[PDB]
């Protein structure tokens, strides 16, 4: 998402969250924390739109 | 003509990560437990002393009779 682009969404600033040793207990701690970072994303959306056509 | 945004009218919403309350720890625990335990064995041996009294009443009356 970040090294690749889709769209207009290299627009937006986010973190990707990152686990320290390699187990399911932090691969399980990307899954809450992505929760909270895409709250981000979309509130920094909420601000972009421009009208016109679609 | 009829869109969305508004000009104004926003928060936002956190995304933040809090609830460390505090909590009674460390020596005030252990103190409130152990200051509550020796108040049990100190209401023991006021009854468990207390019953033994009764105790040899109630064997007195046995000797008492019995020729």
């Amino acid at each position: 998402r970040k090294t690749q682009p889709y769209d207009v969404y290299d627009q937006v600033e986010f973190d990707v969250p990152i686990g320290s040793r390699g187990d399911c207990y932090d691969r399980y701690l990307c899954r809450v924390e992505e929760m909270r970072q895409s709250i981000r994303i979309i509130s920094q959306c909420l601000n972009k739109m421009p009208p016109g056509e679609i | 003509k009829q869109d969305m945004p508004p000009v104004g009218g926003y928060g936002p919403i956190d995304y933040k990560r809090n609830l460390p309350r505090r909590g009674l720890s460390g020596y005030s625990m252990f103190a409130v437990g152990i200051g509550a335990l020796l108040f049990g064995y100190w209401s023991m041996m006021k009854w468990n002393r207390e019953r033994r009294r009764l105790q040899i009443e109630d064997f007195e009356a046995r000797i008492a009779l019995m020729p």
